[PDB]
């Protein structure tokens, strides 16, 4: 029918913290002479109005899937939002990863702390160490991942894991 | 903030003690990265850059990291005098080297008696006895307990880890299990102990009935 | 001062002449360390497989050095709830972490044997010394976590130190003890007792005493 209006995420992680920050967008239409977006969290309906939503403290009450859809763009597609807790957390872009691609890897913190020593590990051993914090920009899939790939760092003096995430 | 980390081990007694293994000293750098490596070792032996430091390759580790090695040949006496040895390595990733220093356990040391108990007439009856050697009062931690039997090594045996006395010495009891068919036949069971307060590091006792 | 990072939960079981002697209060122990400037409060919640918090009580914020309030609180146990084995958690949670932080300790498992307990007198060549070693070996046991005293008919001393359970070479634990008493006490003629306690031992208690 007419053309389907897309949800945007700012940044591009579906994979939060108790205390992370989301903003979404949707573009589609932008409502030409005035704009507007509906926003529908689980299959109802927010009072945000705005053209992006603004999730400063996410907080599991606030994870599910998600609608966009401005003064046309007929109504957006169904984009996923979870909201872990914990200490470490590797967030994707996506995890579905076949033929061959790239990818960009991130072992996110939890309220901005800084992570020292971190590693990213293939189901079991690691491929990539740092000293500081920053992600893993693999090029080119591998062609023999699909494992369980979590990270590893250290949150001051604390010993810290990351929830395992099956990539393929 | 975090980097590479300095490892500085002193030599296993047994080389330090008896001369006849050379005695060394092991530096290892961990967590070095594999972008941004080249660690450079600088050794110091009471005041002396000694440029015998032999290094190692980068070992490959699991977490990706690496991992370099390096031996220091060092002297039988010159560990025991009391000498300070000292590691010191840098590498891009360490914004000031990190250094460390290690010297033997720097105290007045002490002579180990070695006492010599025998099986409990009641072990007798159980299917193997056991024979203890006692090592009381001495200094520092470092020794070295063994069994021998009649010729050559004995290694059915634990031995429990250096204790603290009352007086500040430190005893230790090994301990070895044999066959109540080989002890009753009388085959002789000698306690060596290395310690460095024992003319020419090595006292020997045995045990029979 | 500080630097912070999150902090940290430490728990220890009772102790064992707390656990295998009755009409002592055996505990398990909750230490909280590490909160700081935040002043991350208390909250304290224990369990047996979910339980109450009537053994509780906690202590008062205490800093002592390096400026970060050590919290503690501590559990009552029975000595019989302890030994068949329970579990004992503690779920504490401070406001500058992310998820409530919980350990368990238990009871070590494994089948417990009756350890074995030889007495050995003083060494043929020790007796050229104002002072001898009375030795007792308690060999054969499991669960480590054993207690072993000496004394003289009826006195403490605390003349003996004893070796930490060491692990041997079939899973069981073994451990020496000494006493150094001066000779005359020896070869003028006393007895003198090692006690041994142990869950694998009859009432908990066996004590193989000697003299010459
Ligand atoms: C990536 O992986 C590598 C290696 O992989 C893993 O390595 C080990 C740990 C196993 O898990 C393997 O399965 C696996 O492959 C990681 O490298 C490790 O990093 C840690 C720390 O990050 C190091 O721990 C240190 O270990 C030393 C002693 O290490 C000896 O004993 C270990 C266990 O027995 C053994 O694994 C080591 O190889 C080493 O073994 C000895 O080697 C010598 C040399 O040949 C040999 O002669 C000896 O015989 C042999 N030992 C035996 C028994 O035979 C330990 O002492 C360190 O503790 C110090 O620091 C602690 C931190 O504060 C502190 O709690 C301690 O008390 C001690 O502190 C110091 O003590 C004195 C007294 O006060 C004094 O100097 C200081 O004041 C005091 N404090 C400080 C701060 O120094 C420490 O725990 C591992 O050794 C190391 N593995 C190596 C080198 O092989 C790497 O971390 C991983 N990285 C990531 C990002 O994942
Ligand atoms: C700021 O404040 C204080 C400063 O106090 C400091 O104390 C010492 C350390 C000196 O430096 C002083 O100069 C100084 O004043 C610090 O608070 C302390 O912090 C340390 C480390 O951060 C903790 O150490 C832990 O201790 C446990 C054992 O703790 C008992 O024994 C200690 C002596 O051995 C004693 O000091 C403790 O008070 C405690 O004593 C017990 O007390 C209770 C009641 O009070 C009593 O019922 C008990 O009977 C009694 N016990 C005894 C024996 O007397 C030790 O086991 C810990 O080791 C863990 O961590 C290691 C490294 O992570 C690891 O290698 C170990 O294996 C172990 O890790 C656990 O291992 C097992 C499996 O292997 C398993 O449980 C877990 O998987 C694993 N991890 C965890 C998390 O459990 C550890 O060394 C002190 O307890 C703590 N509190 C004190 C001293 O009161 C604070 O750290 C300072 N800040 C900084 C940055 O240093
Ligand atoms: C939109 O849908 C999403 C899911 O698609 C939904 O997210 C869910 O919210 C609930 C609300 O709490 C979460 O429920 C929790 O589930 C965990 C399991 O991981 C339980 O451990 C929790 O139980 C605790 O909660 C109670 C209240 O604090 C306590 O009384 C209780 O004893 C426990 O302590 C808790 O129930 C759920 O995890 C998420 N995620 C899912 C289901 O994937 C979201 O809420 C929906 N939108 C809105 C606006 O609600
Ligand atoms: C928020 O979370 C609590 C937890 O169960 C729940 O009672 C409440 O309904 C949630 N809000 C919404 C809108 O679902
Ligand atoms: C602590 O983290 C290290 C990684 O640096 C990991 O190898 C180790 O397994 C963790 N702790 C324990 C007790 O295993």
């Amino acid at each position: 029918d007419l053309p389907k209006a897309v949800v945007f995420l700012e940044p591009q992680w579906y994979r939060v913290l108790e205390k992370d920050s989301v903003t979404l967008k949707c573009q589609g239409a932008y409502s030409p002479e005035d704009q507007s977006t509906r926003w529908f969290h689980n299959e109802s309906l927010i009072s945000s109005q705005t053209s992006s939503y603004f999730i400063a403290a996410a907080r599991v009450n606030n994870s599910g899937e998600y609608r966009c859809q401005t003064s046309l763009s007929t109504l957006s597609d169904p984009v996923q939002l979870e909201v872990h807790i914990g200490w470490l957390l590797l967030q994707a872009p996506r995890w579905v990863f076949k033929e061959e691609e790239s990818i960009h890897l991130r072992c996110h913190s939890w309220k901005n702390t800084l992570l020292h020593k971190v590693t990213y590990l293939q189901n079991g051993k690691g491929r990539k160490y740092f000293h500081q914090n920053s992600d893993f920009y693999i090029p080119k899939a591998t062609l023999k991942d699909s494992g369980s790939y979590f990270c590893r760092g250290l949150v001051g003096s604390k010993n810290v894991s990351s929830e395992t995430v099956q990539i393929t | 903030l975090g980097g590479p980390s300095v490892f500085l081990f002193p030599p296993k007694p047994k080389d330090t003690l008896m001369i006849s293994r050379t005695p060394e000293v092991t530096c290892v750098v961990v967590d070095v990265s594999q972008e941004d490596p080249d660690v450079k070792f600088n050794w110091y032996v009471n005041g002396a850059e000694v440029h015998h430091a032999q290094t190692k390759p980068r070992e490959t580790q699991y977490n990706s990291t690496y991992r370099v090695v390096s031996v220091l040949t060092v002297t039988h006496q010159d560990w025991l005098n009391g000498k300070e040895y000292t590691c010191k390595v840098s590498n891009k990733a360490l914004p000031a080297p990190i250094q460390k220093t290690i010297s033997k356990d720097k105290g007045q040391p002490r002579e180990p008696q070695v006492y010599t108990l025998p099986p409990s007439r009641e072990e007798l009856t159980k299917n193997q006895v056991s024979l203890t050697c006692l090592v009381k009062g001495f200094y520092p931690s470092d020794i070295v307990v063994e069994w021998e039997s009649s010729g050559q090594p004995e290694n059915t045996y634990k031995t429990t880890p250096p204790v603290l006395d009352s007086d500040g010495s430190y005893f230790l009891y090994s301990k070895l299990t044999v066959d109540k068919s080989r002890w009753q036949q009388g085959n002789v069971f000698s306690c060596s102990v290395m310690h460095e307060a024992l003319h020419n590091h090595y006292t020997q006792k045995s045990l029979s009935v």
